[PDB]
């Protein structure tokens, strides 16, 4: 007998640039040795002065 | 200094802002004020 209470989602993918996604955690920034990065997606390997 | 004119020297121009719109453009038309408003119909 007891009510609930309902939520809908609905993802939907157009021509139009999608604007809507989700959070894009990160890594704290290693100087003076060889490392990989990632910088805003710019990949390569080098050492950060 | 000249009220006529587009200048004789060298400027450019950086970017300002950047929309995801995704639709079709094919005209524009400015939007300038005047004084004694009309509507046309």
């Amino acid at each position: 007998y007891q009510p609930y209470r309902v939520v809908v989602l609905s993802f939907e993918l157009l021509h139009a640039p999608a604007t809507v996604c989700g959070p894009k955690k990160s890594t704290n920034l290693v100087k003076n040795k060889c490392v990989n990065f990632n910088f805003n997606g710019l990949t390569g390997t080098g050492v950060l002065t | 200094n000249l009220v006529r004119d587009l200048p004789q020297g060298f400027s450019a121009l950086e970017p300002l802002v950047d929309l995801p719109i995704g639709i079709n453009i094919t005209r524009f038309q400015t939007l300038l004020a005047l004084h004694r408003s009309y509507l046309t119909p």
